[PDB]
């Protein structure tokens, strides 16, 4: 529920070991970067190109799919204007449990009994009044605590509701306009837009300006045609800082969220050391950074004869960056920055163009019709940065702490990166009956990041599909109206490498920058004895060396589909099935021994393999009660397999498990740990198990699979594996007379996560430093006096090794929410008519307003276990003014 | 368009195709230089300052029992796995240094010598230092695999082994690069940093004396020990060409562990560590930034052993006690001590690096550790903390200059091959070692104004100018090079040269049982432990290549 | 040295104008308010000692002598009203007044 | 533009959109002007002549 609204994206599962991003492309230009940013108002069609035989024609970087985005246009003969608005609301709903001051004081007590430790000898200022039962079991009669938290009266106590003090209601703001145009020689559209988010929590926000002019005109009988897409951006983003919602949930809620004075609260003794999080949002106000961003096209169209077209745009792609990120001098008991003050003043910038000349030819002759195009294509990116430094300012506001008004140290940063393409491609198409369609494709392209040994590389297609309607002996099957075969095959490859993988990189390192521990790898060695004087002489260490033969990771990628449509244009939709297999990955591997300093060389082996289905499915019928629906729908399954992994980084375990087993047969990231079935409910479970090293009547038992008294190393399995089955959708549209509403449901069925909510709510002691916060279901933890729970019991200390990797710690991921729902009112002809305008309308609309999960799930939110970003419930109401 | 793809330059880093250009040398040779002072981790000093607690001299300076762990397990000879960590990251901090100067040297192949006169100066300093760490590593592991050659593509560093070189093999081909550098250094190099002649010739004489000592087989002792390269040796020490270039003796021995005079006479060639100049906290001697005591906040590692302090006490004759002496515990207050006893360690009562204000008690602020390892001071490599010498980067590090070899070491080695090789020529070294005796009596010119406020009472008389047994004469040298070299990493190595190493470290361990608690469950196995074993990881990479240390 | 700039300006107005044509008479009388904002800005950076000597090697992270930092900020801001009139009265006399 | 003294020059890339349109009658009519420029100047120094 980030403002910005970004998205991590994967088309058809995961492909590669690295970076996966696909490619998008928005008016001709290409760019892997953004859409955050753009205006997601101007939108005409959005094809996604799943495939690798029909993406195999836009770049060997098209090896995660391509996402063609198109814009507006001017329709012929229209001057229409339309413009939209609405006013929302964010609201919190899955906010965690915690425990306040009472429960805290109780699961202390608890702990400290199940000790044997006497509870009133404790750091904190609590105090008990306690006694033994006749049946044993400690019961404590009283608990009080004290004034003030320490000794010097400082700090008061209460009980603060931490989720509840950096979390408000955030309004969302939306507006647009967009005018167009078109006659018989030219058209134009231009748009424009505002959309101010503020988050749910407190002091991030996020808004975007933007603009749109696009246009073409065509000239002599269409022999030439020019034309031009152009946009404009401007956002504004507070970012929130790294783990603050964990931080909401660490610290004790004792704590005040200001002091005697107008100063912030802290954990000033006893207490471990955890920042108040409301400090941490007021003093990360005012990292406010600016993103401007501009596009380009200019095509030219040109046909000498007949039938017979050429093509030359022009991109281009600008974005820079405006920071200043602010640290300041805090005091929070102990909690301290030792009085330092600091700005930095970083800029970023980035530049793309490419140009590209195509070249098509169309004839239609007896009953066959082709289409042959080639072209080549040039690209080329110029990155860069910058940063500066001050230190120990005197007045502590974001406009006094420019780097002028500074006194201490300085430094400064930069760097710059690039990049180069050239490449050639081809296509054809045949019908030849309008029964049996045929496509040829075939891209020759080389990049600047592959290695001397080879430049160009080349990348065949082949696609054909036939239908079956047209066939004559089909004629008796009346009901049916299309059905169309289809088969493809063809082989990409993406070169997402590293800049530096081909140049055995060399480096000064002076040893000005810090290093603990004293390594410090420098090149300074005074000579003559000097002792003194910063004159030194310097030298060059060794970085990293490269190989001469890199090469892009190629994915050949089959597929076979079925379209169909029944019942007079109803029932529509395909179904699919797909077997892609990467066979080149890159793996950087650390120089053996001898080869001392800088051995990382990267080396190409791996190979990765997906196959799955797809089915979508669209019922739309009017029925006689006076009513409309349509009822889109889609099917998908997925499933992986690590085909090879060449070496001990296979075992170590970056990818998959965790340094214990290999991951070469399983499927790519499942983790590997202990099995947990249940607690030590009775006494005599120290002699039915075998030889546990940790058991007392909590400490949960670790099945043994050698049933040898084995409790070491040797008994994980693979637990987890994260690729669900069974993943689906649904769109749900009515209209009534005079009303519309339209629905949305998403779900997936079988899935596996890895929840750290879990550990920091079913145990006392799992985290390093003690006395933390948690999650108040282990109040009802196990005791002799309620032997029906599955918690453990709260020890102190943790005896038994519970922090392992282990079934207790995966849940059932599947769920099933509705994303959306919608509700408008069209207001009537008349009454529109009257007002010199077209449509109107009032609708209202509320996103995530529900969600169902299994039994199996102790937690808030099926999507996100862990501290991410929290996704709220919006609820708009707004209105389109169509002229 | 192919001019169009290569246009594109990497920004901010330099490649590898103009790092091979003439006129960017005189970079690498310093880059070579400048992994000795920098480079190390405070676990790991290049000095073999840590994988020498387990030489009957030191109880490892621990603040917790098992802080380090390994190191606890190192230093008692049980339990040490082949898995541990510290021998692998001391493997790849020696190759570290290896490749830096097979780098330098493989760029120095494009010169002339029309413009450059110095090519022979710097192949000759490179060769120097490749050999340097290849000697470290041999005295080490003794069954490691020797890069030479300085045109070796990375492609078949992987594809190399250890065992198509036999031990003298292996001593031959360190010996190659130091005679190398005898043949074409100068006499004396202007700054002190780089080395001259006489490194040259003392690093020859260590290489050909660990050659003289037999090995023979996978079994790891000592055999008929051969004769014929100790001519070599003592060749290679001749007085005269150690007198040219002025490398002679000091005045005092706590001259050369003094930072108000770096570079003397006994600075053969030292690691030169350095403050304000530049960088961040300056080249500091990080490998020594835990010997500092609970005076300045942290760490009291490496503290001296009790038996070193006995080993110090002398008679009223003025000759140490043979093996008479760990009977009782050595007091300067009962009989006559060695004067560089207040050199090296600093006693609970006397002043710390002769500071009147850091009198030593026993107190908390001299150990953390209660008395599970004593109260003692090392000053061999620490200075007093009105210093401009200190300063506290997250650890308290000196800018005291290293030194690796001195003037008395090739003195002293001298002497060990006159009397190995007792063709007549006996008695030339006992007047030497007569001198180097004599030297160390007249050498007290700091503490001897404690006389009045303490107490004390020290002479180091010479004997006298005749032949006597060889076996007397042995053990009169081996207890000079083990009051002499206190501290300085020179115990283990010397034991295993001579062989006779698991009798007396198991004698120290039946002796110190009941001195340290940790002591008293020890063990020193035969034919096993004298040597780090190779590290598990380097073998499972090489695919069988390398091979294993004999009995691991 | 590496310098960056930047500049910002933005208005706004709002006229609104008069026309009327009678007997030999023609008039244009018009009203309106005006905003501006300049936001400009600067800052740089600096490093010392390089080592190699190209415009592609000296960037400031490859450099290993002392550093510095500049910057600052300016800011404007102005709001009016105007106005403006018209006459002729016989396509003879001309005559017009602002404020 | 490469200029007399050696090792200065000039280059400025250039464009431009500008349309209105007027909708009901002319009542109500919007339009607009956008420019986009690229100068990238080496300079002569101070005092070369």
């Amino acid at each position: 529920g980030n403002p910005s609204g970004s998205a991590t994206v994967r088309i058809r599962g995961i492909g590669t070991l690295n970076n996966n991003d696909p490619l998008y492309i928005i008016d001709g230009v290409p760019t892997k970067a953004g859409m955050h940013e753009l205006n997601g108002n101007d939108i005409e069609s959005i094809q996604v190109l799943k495939d690798a035989a029909s993406a195999s024609i836009y770049g060997s970087r098209a090896a995660n799919g391509v996402i063609i985005i198109t814009t507006k246009q001017g329709k012929k003969g229209q001057i229409k204007i339309n413009f939209d608005a609405s006013v929302s609301a964010s609201m919190y709903q899955s906010k965690m449990n915690v425990l306040n001051t009472e429960q805290y004081g109780r699961a202390m007590w608890q702990a400290y009994v199940n000790d044997g430790e006497n509870p009133n000898g404790n750091a904190l200022g609590y105090a008990y009044n306690w006694g033994y039962n006749a049946d044993g079991n400690p019961v404590l009669y009283g608990m009080t605590l004290s004034k003030y938290l320490d000794s010097k009266n400082t700090m008061p106590v209460a009980d603060t509701d931490w989720f509840d003090e950096i979390t408000r209601t955030g309004v969302i703001q939306q507006y647009n306009l967009s005018v167009s145009n078109g006659s018989e020689k030219g058209s134009s559209f231009f748009s424009l837009g505002y959309y101010k988010n503020l988050g749910v929590i407190k002091d991030t926000d996020f808004d975007r300006f933007s603009a749109r002019m696009n246009s073409d005109y065509k000239l002599i009988d269409d022999i030439l045609t020019i034309g031009q897409h152009f946009t404009l951006n401007r956002t504004s983003e507070v970012q929130a800082p790294g783990g603050i919602i964990e931080t909401a949930l660490d610290i004790p809620s004792a704590i005040p969220v200001y002091a005697s004075d107008g100063s912030w609260g802290g954990p000033v003794g006893g207490w471990p050391d955890r920042r108040n999080p409301r400090a941490v949002l007021e003093y990360n106000k005012d990292n406010r950074y600016t993103y401007w961003r501009m596009f380009g096209d200019a095509y030219v169209n040109l046909t000498p004869f007949k039938g017979f077209n050429l093509r030359s745009t022009f991109g281009l792609d600008y974005a820079n960056k405006q920071a200043r990120y602010f640290t300041y001098p805090y005091q929070e008991g102990t909690q301290t920055n030792n009085g330092k003050s600091a700005v930095e003043a970083k800029q970023e910038h980035w530049t793309k163009w490419m140009w590209n000349a195509i070249a098509t030819y169309q004839l239609e002759v007896g009953k066959h019709r082709g289409d042959v195009m080639i072209g080549m294509e040039l690209n080329r990116e110029d990155d860069s940065h910058f940063s500066g430094y001050k230190e120990d300012f005197s007045i502590l506001t974001p406009d006094y702490m420019w780097p002028d008004a500074g006194s201490g140290t300085a430094q400064a940063y930069g760097a710059g990166e690039g990049y180069s393409l050239v490449s050639f491609f081809g296509k054809m198409n045949y019908s030849y009956a309008d029964r049996y369609l045929l496509s040829l494709t075939l891209r020759r392209d080389g990049s600047s990041r592959f290695g001397k040994n080879h430049r160009y590389a080349t990348f065949p297609s082949v696609s054909l599909g036939w239908r079956i309607t047209q066939e004559n002996f089909m004629k008796e099957l009346t009901w049916l109206d299309d059905l169309k075969l289809r088969a493809s095959w063809g082989q990409t490859g993406n070169q997402e490498i590293s800049n530096l993988a081909r140049y055995t990189i060399y480096a000064p390192n002076y040893g000005t920058t810090d290093s603990f521990g004293g390594q410090s790898y420098g090149t300074a060695y005074d000579i003559t004895g000097s002792n003194g004087g910063g004159v030194l002489p310097s030298g060059f260490k060794r970085n990293q060396i490269g190989n001469d033969n890199i090469k892009w990771e190629t994915t050949t990628q089959t597929n076979v589909g079925i379209d169909f449509s029944l019942f007079k244009q109803s029932l529509y939709g395909s179904l699919e099935y797909y077997y892609k297999k990467a066979t080149d990955i890159l793996t950087e591997m650390a120089g053996v021994g001898v080869l001392g300093e800088g051995g990382s060389r990267w080396i190409n082996s791996g190979a990765m393999k997906n196959q799955g289905f797809e089915f979508n499915l669209g019922y739309r019928n009017k029925t006689a009660f006076g009513l409309t629906y349509d009822l889109n729908g889609n099917i998908s399954t997925y499933r992986n397999e690590i085909l090879e992994l060449p070496e001990t980084v296979a075992a170590n375990g970056k990818f998959g498990g965790n340094g214990v087993k290999s991951v070469v047969g399983h499927t790519y990231g499942a983790q590997v740990g202990y099995i947990a079935d249940g607690i030590f409910k009775s006494q005599d479970e120290v002699d039915n198990h075998a030889t546990q090293e940790g058991a007392a009547v909590g400490r949960i038992r670790y099945r043994d699979i050698d049933h040898n008294g084995v409790i070491d190393e040797r008994d994980q399995n693979w637990i987890y594996d994260p690729t669900p089955s069974f993943s689906y959708g649904l769109n749900i549209y009515l209209e009534y007379k005079n009303f519309d509403l339209t629905m949305f449901w998403q779900g997936v069925q079988g899935v596996d996560i890895i929840s750290d909510v879990k550990k920091k709510s079913d145990f006392w002691s799992a985290s390093n430093v003690g006395f933390l916060n948690k999650g108040t279901r282990l109040l009802n933890a196990w005791s002799p006096t309620n032997p029906n729970s599955d918690i453990p019991a709260l020890t102190r200390s943790d005896t038994n090794n519970e922090q392992r990797v282990s079934t207790y710690f995966v849940e059932n991921g599947s769920f099933l929410k509705l994303r959306n729902i919608q509700l408008g009112y069209t207001v009537p002809a008349v009454i529109s008519k009257k007002m010199r305008m077209d449509r109107l309308r009032f609708y209202c609309s509320a996103q995530n307003l529900l969600t169902i999960k299994s039994k199996n799930f102790t937690g808030e939110d099926p999507e996100n276990p862990n501290f991410s970003y929290p996704i709220p419930v919006n609820i708009t109401f707004g209105l389109n003014i169509g002229f | 368009c192919d001019d169009f793809l290569d246009r594109q330059v990497p920004q901010g880093i330099v490649t590898g195709d103009q790092i091979a250009s003439p006129e960017y040398v005189d970079n690498l040779v310093i880059s070579a230089y400048a992994i000795w002072a920098t480079g190390d981790d405070i676990n790991s000093s290049f000095s073999l300052w840590n994988y020498d607690v387990r030489s009957d001299d030191c109880y490892k300076g621990g603040s917790g029992t098992e802080d380090g762990g390994v190191f606890n397990a190192l230093e008692i000879s049980k339990g040490i796995n082949t898995t541990d960590w510290n021998i692998n990251d001391i493997w790849k901090r020696l190759y570290q240094c290896i490749t830096r100067a097979n780098t330098a040297l493989q760029s120095l192949d494009q010169m002339d010598e029309k413009t450059y006169p110095l090519k022979n100066q710097r192949i000759a300093e490179m060769r120097f230092l490749r050999g340097h760490a290849h000697f470290m590593l041999k005295q080490l592991f003794k069954k490691i695999v020797i890069v030479n050659d300085e045109n070796m593509e990375p492609d078949a560093y992987n594809e190399l082994s250890n065992t198509t070189y036999t031990n003298d093999e292996q001593w031959q081909k360190i010996a190659d690069d130091f005679q190398f550098a005898y043949d074409n250094l100068p006499e004396v190099q202007i700054e002190k940093g780089r080395p001259a002649q006489a490194a040259a010739a003392a690093y020859l004489a260590k290489t050909y004396l660990y050659k003289a000592y037999r090995q023979d087989g996978a079994d790891n002792a000592l055999t008929g020990i051969n004769e014929e390269d100790l001519k070599q040796v003592v060749k290679y020490t001749d007085p005269l060409i150690m007198a040219k270039g002025g490398y002679g003796l000091e005045t005092d021995y706590s001259m050369n562990f003094l930072p108000q005079y770096e570079n003397g006479a006994e600075s053969v060639w030292a690691i030169q560590y350095s403050i304000n100049d530049g960088t961040y906290n300056g080249n500091l001697n990080w490998g020594m930034g835990l010997t500092t005591p609970q005076i300045l906040g942290c760490c009291d590692f490496h503290k001296p052993s009790q038996n070193l302090v006995n080993a110090f006490k002398t008679d009223s004759q003025g000759k140490p006690l043979f093996s008479t002496y760990d009977n009782e515990n050595y007091e300067v207050a009962t009989d006559n001590v060695d004067p560089r006893l207040f050199h090296t360690v600093g006693m609970p009562g006397f002043p710390y690096k002769y500071n009147e204000g850091y009198i030593i008690q026993k107190n908390d602020d001299w150990s953390r550790s209660k008395g599970l390892y004593g109260y003692y001071v090392s000053l061999k490599e620490n200075v007093d903390p009105d210093c401009d010498c200190l300063k506290k980067g997250s650890y308290w590090a000196s800018s005291l200059n290293h030194i690796v070899i001195r003037y008395a070491d090739v003195l002293l080695m001298r002497a060990e091959a006159l009397i190995q090789l007792n063709d007549g020529r006996i008695t030339d070294a006992i007047s030497l070692i007569n001198e180097v005796r004599s030297r160390a009596a007249g050498s007290t010119m700091l503490i001897f104004n404690y006389k009045e406020d303490y107490g004390v009472n020290f002479k180091v008389t010479p004997y006298d100018l005749k032949a006597y047994a060889q076996d007397e004469a042995m053990k009169m040298l081996k207890w000079e090079r083990r009051v002499e070299f206190g501290m300085e990493s020179s115990r283990f190595f010397d034991l295993v040269r001579w062989g006779e190493a698991k009798d007396v470290i198991n004698a120290y361990y039946v002796t110190e049982a009941s001195r340290c608690s940790i002591y008293k469950n020890a063990g020193f196995t035969e034919n096993k432990n004298e040597y780090l074993p190779v590290p598990f990881e380097q073998i499972s990479a090489s695919n069988g290549n390398y091979t294993q240390n004999f009995g691991w």
